[PDB]
């Protein structure tokens, strides 16, 4: 029931808006301080900003502070983080997270995690292809941007998988894969889901 | 070390009463930045009359909500690290800054809140 | 307004390895997490004092004068993760560099063939080991350190097009190079 929920993200002009959405559940929001943390790809976690959203308490970041917004529905139980003028430095996966008190007014530290979503601040356009005895595999090309979702048989069962991540074609787009049972090819209908999802590209094949 | 000071101003039928002093101020307490935190190992807890203490009149700083009175701060305490702000700090406490016309009549003005962290990292100083 | 210094930003060790990742104007507020790359991270530690209920007793946080110090006791397999130290308060958040942290297995290597609806518009185209007509332009690709495996996964991936319909018929491993590239029939 203990949820944080990070929603409204995707591809984004220079200099556009966007407006995150951080959905909560198993516990009330303004009893708590809501912070943003971004990851930009390859790289580590950068600061952003916070909210105490019962006090309306709202502090930011060095970087992003004349550019981006922080608030929070607390009868929605929701907070919300709205960016605009954005550049490829602002352009990573962004989270949501949960800071609790200590019996004392530091806090304890940032108690919750989401698993966040990612935003692209790019110009460029967004349509992949699939495409599958050697010893003793799903192909994905042509995609823009990420991230690109793989299973096999709905997520029945992937154990041993390695999933490789997005191959750089220097043109612009990616490209990447993911594959082991030797004595029993014909025993059922293996095939992969892959989705692709500002393509809106998802077909079992 | 690091001083921690705290202004108490006002300029006072009842003529005195109801001083309009609001000068209530902390050291480069940026209120948008956060509570002036403590990031040194010692620190100088420093309670200052700017208010005109006519004999008719004084102050207190006598705090319900938290275990210390300012002041008792500067004697070696238990703490870890310490923010002083005058916004709410949640979890935290608040020090009530009553002013007296008289002995027969008080009442508060601002309120002093101190954040607070665990166990004994770090220890005040009444130099 | 204080910044954070961590280091080092890459530590693989082995087994049994007390990894000391260590960071460092301060106080008795700052946090220790892991992170597997592209997932949630997770609280491992706070104001460099005592753990999360539920976080393994191998992680341990503490600090001397103007040094935090996280370490682990026995290094375990799922150990594998970047971690961050974190200052400041309910309202500061401010990290670091980042700290990224061994038997030899054997490579079996698969490549296959083009498919036959790949070839319609004009285009044609590494297993759990430890170690690390020839072109880097066919390209490939790096998985990260598996969970108990410890292992990685490489790619092959054949950047070619019908321009080179039956330009070659016909592995590049580093003691015997694997030449399991097949030809056509
Ligand atoms: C409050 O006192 C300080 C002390 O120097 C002074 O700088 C400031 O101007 C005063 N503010 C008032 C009187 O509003
Ligand atoms: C807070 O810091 C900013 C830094 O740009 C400064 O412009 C502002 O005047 C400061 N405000 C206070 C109340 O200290």
């Amino acid at each position: 029931e203990v949820q944080l929920v990070e929603s409204g993200g995707g591809l984004v002009q220079p200099g556009g808006s966007l407006r995150l959405s951080c959905a909560a559940s198993g516990f009330n929001i303004s009893s708590s301080y809501i912070h943003w943390v971004r990851q930009a790809p390859g790289k580590g976690l950068e600061w952003v900003a916070s909210i105490y959203s019962s006090y309306g308490y709202t502090y930011y970041a060095d970087s992003v502070k004349g550019r981006f917004t922080i608030s929070a529905d607390t009868s929605k139980n929701t907070a919300y983080l709205q960016m605009n003028s954005l550049r490829a430095e602002d352009t990573a996966v962004y989270y949501c997270a949960r800071w609790w008190i200590t019996f004392g007014g530091a806090g304890g530290g940032l108690d919750y995690w989401g698993q966040g979503t990612l935003v692209t601040v790019s110009s460029a356009s967004t349509g992949p292809s699939v495409f599958p005895s050697k010893s003793t595999g799903c192909l994905v090309k042509d995609y823009f941007p990420e991230p690109v979702t793989v299973s096999w048989n709905s997520g029945a069962l992937t154990s041993g998988v390695h999933t490789f991540p997005a191959v750089l074609q220097s043109s612009g787009l990616y490209s990447l894969s993911s594959v082991v049972p030797s004595s029993s090819l014909g025993t059922q209908t293996y095939i992969c889901n892959v989705n692709h999802k500002p393509s809106n590209t998802k077909v079992d094949k | 070390h690091t001083f921690i000071v705290l202004y108490v101003d006002f300029k006072p039928k009842c003529f005195n009463c109801y001083p309009a002093g609001v000068n209530i101020t902390l050291a480069n307490f940026n209120e948008t930045k956060g509570p002036l935190c403590v990031d040194t190992s010692h620190f100088t807890t420093k309670y200052v009359a700017v208010y005109a203490n006519v004999g008719r009149w004084s102050a207190s700083i006598n705090t319900g909500n938290c275990p210390f009175s300012f002041g008792k701060v500067n004697n070696f305490v238990k703490f870890g690290s310490v923010c002083f702000s005058l916004k709410d700090i949640p979890g935290g406490c608040a020090m009530p800054i009553v002013a007296n016309w008289a002995y027969s009549k008080y009442y508060t003005i601002g309120s002093l809140y101190v954040s607070w962290s665990d166990g004994d990292g770090i220890t005040g100083v009444p130099q | 307004d204080i910044q954070m210094t961590q280091s080092p930003s890459s530590l693989s060790a082995s087994v049994g390895d007390r990894v000391t990742i260590t960071c460092r104007s301060v106080s008795s507020a700052v946090a220790w997490y892991q992170q597997k790359p592209g997932k949630a991270p997770k609280l491992l530690i706070y104001s460099a004092s005592s753990l999360y209920s539920g976080v393994p007793s191998r992680f341990s946080g503490s600090r001397s004068g103007t040094d935090f110090t996280l370490t682990i006791s026995s290094l375990q397999p799922e150990d594998f993760a970047t971690y961050y130290c974190q200052q400041g308060y309910a309202w500061r958040n401010t990290f670091g560099q980042g700290t990224k942290v061994r038997t030899v297995a054997a490579p079996s290597v698969f490549i296959f063939p083009p498919s036959d609806s790949q070839l319609k518009s004009g285009t044609a185209s590494l297993n759990n080991f430890y170690p690390r007509a020839l072109q880097g332009n066919s390209q490939e690709s790096v998985t990260e350190q598996d969970s108990k495996d410890s292992t990685y996964s490489l790619s092959s991936t054949l950047t070619l097009s019908k321009a080179d319909y039956e330009k070659h018929k016909v592995c590049e491993v580093t003691s015997s190079p694997v030449t399991k590239s097949f030809n056509r029939g």
